[PDB]
């Protein structure tokens, strides 16, 4: 039994699995700020 | 071919946006700015042209204009494909000048590879000029990319725009009755309150990455579309970014293994960042385009236009039904 906690800054890169398309990158440093 | 220059186009310009703003959340589409910029290189010749190619990436000992024109028009076709399991769509559109006559082989070219639609546009009408172009980019990001134009100067010539959306329900999707505040920490002494979405006793793609201190997950949606989500350990966001690339891409998805795990914790989040690329255009070699050396004579038949600005907008929403995302990208052009 292992935990994965996204409770500080991490990378989210959203992928097409054929097309291989990067369709979008994000880095949440803070899902607050304005 | 597309692919690999789309990738490595992709993490060069998240390390620029990273170091333009190192403080900042970043949200972008890769493939909205790379397909905006190959539209605006079917209008471009010598200098001009050569720059926006290989700034986006494509080795031109190896390839030509037209297979690149031809690769981001099946691109285009497949991501536009019917999908009862994900929503995805992406358009092109240029806005040009009423009294202006444009070349029949650019508007015939636009059409068919880039599938854009001209729109007449009374740009010395601003405030019109400017509600026209962003209510397309409302329209075609449904409300979620609302002020893609902040000022349009007055004797703009031409707007190109692309605009994508994507929306998509997890394949484990997360139940919101889990959905609890707790801790998001900006820092190792500072935090923030935000809602923990949870998921219990899950088979996901694993990789604990040892070289790089990161943590390496894939979550899945319903249809073509997955998620890499990667946590670095404290103090080695730098670290991490600093090693993003295709090759590294590669072996992250090559080293994933199915994993049982006890608790899944990720925020329900929405961001959004705008951004104004002409810097980092600038830094990957496309400068003629700015200039008075301009070459953009395929679009009209004179060397008589010149790029003034490059803009993106992009939103991230993230939920327990899965995801909703939208950017545009917009060139401003005006008389050289």
């Amino acid at each position: 039994r292992t935990i994965v906690r996204f409770n500080r800054p991490f990378l989210m890169i959203i992928v097409d699995h054929f097309t291989w398309s990067i369709f979008f990158m994000s880095k949440v440093t803070n899902p607050k700020q304005a | 071919g597309l692919a690999s220059a789309n990738v490595d186009f992709a993490f060069s310009l998240y390390k620029q946006l990273v170091l333009k703003a190192p403080d900042k959340n970043v949200i972008f589409s890769p493939v909205s700015i790379s397909t905006a910029l190959a539209f605006l290189s079917l209008g471009a010749h010598n200098t001009t042209l050569t720059e926006i190619l290989k700034g986006l990436k494509f080795n031109l000992t190896e390839t030509s204009e037209a297979e690149i024109h031809q690769s981001f028009q099946h691109l285009l076709r497949t991501l536009n494909q019917s999908s009862d399991e994900l929503q995805l769509s992406m358009g092109n559109a240029m806005f040009v000048k009423e009294q202006l006559s444009l070349l029949d082989r650019f508007t015939e070219d636009a059409k068919r590879l880039y599938g854009s639609e001209a729109f007449a546009t009374d740009f010395q009408d601003s405030a019109a000029a400017k509600k026209l172009i962003n209510d397309y980019v409302k329209n075609g990001t449904r409300g979620k990319i609302t002020d893609l134009i902040k000022d349009l100067d007055s004797q703009t010539m031409m707007v190109l725009v692309n605009y994508i959306f994507f929306k998509a329900k997890w394949e484990m999707p997360f139940d919101p009755q889990d959905t609890h505040q707790s801790r998001f920490y900006l820092s190792k002494k500072k935090w923030v309150m935000v809602p923990m979405m949870s998921l219990h006793h899950l088979t996901i793609p694993y990789f604990r990455d040892e070289e790089l201190s990161c943590t390496v997950v894939q979550l899945n949606y319903t249809g073509n579309a997955s998620v890499f989500f990667i946590l670095p350990d404290q103090d080695k966001m730098e670290e991490v970014e600093a090693m993003l690339s295709r090759e590294t891409l590669a072996r992250w998805g090559d080293s994933l293994e199915f994993r049982e795990i006890g608790e899944l914790y990720l925020p329900k989040f929405s961001i959004s960042r705008d951004y104004n690329l002409n810097d980092i255009l600038l830094q990957l070699g496309i400068e003629e385009a700015f200039t008075s050396k301009a070459d953009l004579s395929g679009i009209t038949g004179a060397r008589n236009l010149a790029v003034s600005q490059v803009v993106h907008k992009a939103v991230l929403d993230v939920f327990e039904e899965g995801t909703e995302a939208s950017a545009a990208t917009a060139v401003k052009i005006t008389l050289l």
